[PDB]
């Protein structure tokens, strides 16, 4: 049952604009930050981008690699990968932190699946906004390292 | 690949 | 870059997987 | 046998669940009917709007074996019908004031009553507020619960016994006795 | 400026520091608002926040007399909307009136006393409900939540509203 | 529809949302429906003040001899409820020969009611009447195949 | 009120002056 979940939606499409800005991150190179004081359990933001395949998305990898392009993709599900690397919203700046102020979470319409990122405490204007990524854990050579600044940091992403 | 997760 | 309101389905092309 | 949406009397574009309880609309209003009907009585059942997005919209009620199924429900004179959008009461594709507009989350009731001898009655519900009489002294024959949507919308028919919001000022037989 | 109130209050209701969002505890209990009104046109909205499972609230308008250590709409001097199937409460007589309502909507409580055909409407996500009441009693009627085990509510006052209503004119409840 | 008990209690407080008085076509003042009512539904309670029968026999002699009119209905073989002067708006309900309420009485632990309910579905503004039951003057309900005799 | 009221009778309810 969806419950709230269409007209949450529905409203935070219309003013997702007035909930973010794109600056400078502490954490790593851009992020999004709170424009305005929102409240707990509040629908901030929609990760939108290109739908791919999962092969799609491996040979997409290795290009954007090749090109030291970052990480902009998010599964949708087991098939699916939202790819935002060269076209979507602004959500794709959205930075990892050990201490998240925001969730991921699928929601799922009839239309199709949706990620929203919503708060998970109330968050103060000017505030980074950060959700955990929950990357796959993985190799030493492989491990990535975490600069999310909290108190009580992991050090890694994985 | 590498991907943000939900879970 | 482009901004999208939406998601929006990837058209492949043939070669999607060549290498 | 258990009351369900029909397995083949049916539009072929509407999309019914694997327990035939759920249809989601595809694209111009088309329509579904129960696998059993009423022909004397009183009988209710239930239908839920589990998802309703903005520009769909459905047509409920009851509806005679000749409905056309590739119209809206109240498209001829087999049906009668209730439009989500303005509560508007249809038959014979003649729209009529009759309640304000129902939406998604709602629970809608729809009782039949067609006496004996010794008048026939429609009558539906909202949340279980009676929403009055809304054809009386209707064509005599077979009724089945009936689901028509526009666009892809969902929602999900219950026909007892035990309703979400069981009339009190009526009295009936739950569609699922058949 | 219009707050919950911080003794018009069951004493077992957890109030935040901003006196804007409210928990419940066990049985059904009441919390008023520090303003009332006795005529015009007013709106308030009150967001659900987290509704676990079992727990439920009922919501509407109170005269000081309600009781608080009851749900709104026990007595005569309140009416409530229950989020538990939409029932409308007055004098302990629950009515079927609306859907229901969880966690995460944003509901609108409109009360109209004219000078003199009062009424009262609840909105669900801007969309008007409809007349709940009608020709209520003369009195003072101050915006009341009651709230039935660990349930947390937020109440605005105004005068900016998630859903404004575009269908009646009102004041804010924030104008008091 | 549920206990006497709860549909009474359901009735009290909102039977002024049910009624209002008017002056009627059969005679006097009258009670008419404020809104449809759907058959068996309590509609409103005839209050009074409840008298063994020889209290009833000199009440109504004495409220003769001072020319104020009597309005009282017999519950059972012993009591009447005397509503002349503690009455309700259930005492201007008029008779007809072809009623669309009924009178009933509901025992409770509590005490004896005397409750008006619908006999069919009754629709806003229609006058509401049920058979006073009889045992002589003309009987003007209108009704098609009035029985003529009242008292 | 809108209630019934039972009446008391006196002990010398029933007699003549
Ligand atoms: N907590 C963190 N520590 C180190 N790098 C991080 C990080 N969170 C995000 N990043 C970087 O940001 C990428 C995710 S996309 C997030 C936006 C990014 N800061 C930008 O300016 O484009 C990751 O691939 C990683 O390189
Ligand atoms: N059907 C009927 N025809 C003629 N008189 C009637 C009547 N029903 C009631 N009445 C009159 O009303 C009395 C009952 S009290 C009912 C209210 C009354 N009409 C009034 O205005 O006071 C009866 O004694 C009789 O005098
Ligand atoms: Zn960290
Ligand atoms: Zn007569």
């Amino acid at each position: 049952p969806l419950g709230s979940k269409s007209s949450q939606y529905r409203k935070m499409k219309t003013e997702w604009k007035s909930n973010v800005y794109l600056a400078r991150s502490r954490i790593q190179g851009l992020g999004l930050y709170a424009a305005r004081d929102i409240e707990k359990h509040t629908m901030v933001i929609e990760y939108i981008g290109t739908i791919i395949r999962n092969e799609v998305a491996n040979r997409k990898e290795k290009l954007y690699e090749s090109q030291n392009r970052g990480v902009y993709m998010f599964r949708m599900d087991n098939d699916h990968v939202i790819d935002a690397t060269l076209t979507g919203g602004p959500a794709r700046y959205i930075n990892h932190s050990c201490a998240p102020n925001c969730v991921a979470e699928v929601v799922t319409f009839e239309r199709g699946h949706k990620i929203i990122i919503s708060s998970s405490r109330r968050i103060q204007k000017g505030e980074e906004l950060c959700y955990d990524y929950k990357f796959d854990f993985e190799d030493d050579q492989h491990k990535i390292p975490c600069h999310c600044g909290a108190v009580n940091c992991r050090k890694w992403m994985n | 690949a590498r991907t943000k997760q939900t879970a | 870059f482009k901004e999208l309101d939406e998601n929006v389905e990837y058209e492949e092309r043939e070669s999607e997987f060549d290498i | 046998s258990r009351v369900l949406l029909a397995l083949h009397d049916r539009a072929p574009q509407l999309k019914i669940s694997d327990d035939r309880l759920t249809v989601v609309g595809e694209k111009g209003y088309s329509m579904v009917r129960a696998s059993h009907g009423v022909r004397k009585g009183a009988w209710y059942f239930e239908i839920t709007v589990d998802e309703m997005p903005p520009d769909t919209a459905a047509r409920l009620g009851w509806s005679q074996p000749l409905g056309n199924l590739q119209a809206p429900l109240g498209y001829d004179k087999f049906s009668y019908s209730w439009r989500s959008k303005k509560g508007t009461k249809f038959h014979q594709s003649i729209g009529k004031h009759y309640s304000s507009g129902y939406g998604q989350g709602d629970v809608l009731g729809f009782y039949i009553n067609l006496p004996e001898d010794t008048s026939s009655e429609i009558i539906f519900y909202k949340n279980g507020v009676n929403q009055g009489v809304a054809y009386k002294d209707i064509f005599e024959g077979v009724y089945f619960p009936a689901i028509s949507l526009y666009k892809s919308c969902t929602v999900s028919i219950n026909f007892g016994p035990c309703f979400k919001y069981p009339p009190k000022d009526l009295t009936y037989r739950p569609m699922s006795d058949m």
